[PDB]
């Protein structure tokens, strides 16, 4: 019979890089800024009737 | 609360002027004063009408 590549098994070649579908990326980082705060719970005043 | 006791002074002027009420207690003046929502001249919004 010929020779043919079919008798040798020959390994795939690994191309470099990964495919990836993205990510929706964080809203309420862009439409609120950070403010610095310290570890813990916060406090803010509120207004709740006018005179 | 300084700065909102300016604006509580301006308000009173359009419920005074427009509506007669007291802005207080919302209750209406004693007097039956002129108030500009007197006028006969109403257009009176029908579910025709409203959104427009």
């Amino acid at each position: 019979a010929v020779l043919k590549t079919s008798s040798f098994q020959l390994p795939r070649h690994l191309v470099p890089g990964v495919w990836q579908k993205a990510q929706g990326q964080s809203v309420l980082a862009r439409l609120s800024n950070a403010e610095p705060q310290e570890f813990g719970e916060q406090q803010y005043m509120t207004l709740t009737a006018p005179p | 609360m300084a700065d909102l006791s300016g604006v509580a002074l301006g308000r009173a002027l359009d419920l005074i002027g427009i509506h007669g009420i007291n802005p207080l207690t919302g209750a209406a003046l004693a007097g039956t004063p002129p108030k500009i929502i007197d006028t006969t001249n109403v257009v009176e919004l029908t579910t025709e009408t409203l959104g427009l």
